[PDB]
């Protein structure tokens, strides 16, 4: 995606959004760090930079209640 | 491929023939956003640009590249340039990609001749 | 190189290598041209002795003993 071999998606060709530009430029539109993660949940989702740390945390975590709550 | 210093000579001659050329190289674009201006020829009406890409590299073009491209235009101009990528693979102008090619091709033929001509 | 004196082309070298066959390697003769490759292979005879490297670096020309191209 880098060289132009591939149509750059922020992230997907389907499942992207311009909104995620800012959070994606870097990587061009692929999803590398933990920190972009954190980025894409206050800006895409309006939450607070804590709450999207919570989310990543809870991400590693990977439980079945947890995820149920930060999905809606 | 080979030699970088031959392609940028080669280069050279692009940008003292085509103006599209040498408009590239005075705002000196990156890299992806300078493929696309690269494979692309510049058509310039009134106050309007339309960059026709070869749609052989249609998969290079993108919003991301053209608004870049846009803002290089319009430094260049010194005023606002509407320019848009279209996309029409119609051969009839050169871009500065496809016009570096042809020179070097005939220039090759010519001191292949001056090679086999040395004697021995 | 560019540099060929004429003299060089026809004799020094041609007697360097007149001494010195064995050992079939197909001879092939690369005139690496600032512009491009032309390849004429010369083989019109000698097919050469392993020691003649040292001997060939010895005038003006540095090479190496490369995997045929031929070959394949």
């Amino acid at each position: 995606r880098k060289h132009g071999r591939e149509e750059i998606s922020y992230p997907d060709v389907q499942w992207q959004h311009e909104s995620l530009k800012p959070v994606l430029e870097p990587t061009y539109g692929i999803i590398l760090y933990q920190e972009q993660v954190m980025q894409i949940a206050q800006v895409l989702s309006g939450y607070t930079l804590g709450g999207a740390d919570m989310l990543r945390r809870a991400m590693g975590k990977k439980k079945p209640e947890e995820m149920a709550k930060q999905r809606s | 491929e080979k030699t970088p210093e031959l392609a940028a000579k080669l280069a050279a001659e692009a940008i003292e023939r085509d103006p599209w050329a040498a408009q590239v190289s005075q705002l000196s674009l990156p890299k992806l956003v300078e493929q696309v201006a690269l494979n692309a020829w510049k058509e310039e009406s009134d106050n309007a640009v339309c960059l026709h890409l070869r749609s052989s590299q249609r998969h290079l073009n993108n919003r991301g590249a053209q608004q870049k491209l846009a803002e290089a235009l319009s430094m260049l101009k010194g005023s606002t340039v509407e320019l848009t990528i279209v996309e029409d693979d119609n051969p009839a102008v050169r871009t500065p990609l496809e016009w570096r090619q042809a020179i070097y091709e005939e220039k090759l033929a010519q001191a292949r001749e001056s090679i086999i001509a040395d004697n021995n | 190189t560019d540099r060929q004196i004429d003299d060089q082309l026809l004799n020094r070298l041609r007697q360097s290598l007149e001494p010195h066959r064995s050992g079939t390697i197909p001879v092939h003769l690369y005139y690496q041209r600032a512009d491009a490759r032309a390849r004429l292979r010369f083989g019109a005879t000698w097919r050469v002795s392993p020691s003649d490297r040292l001997l060939n670096d010895l005038r003006g020309l540095i090479g190496s003993e490369q995997v045929e191209l031929e070959f394949d």
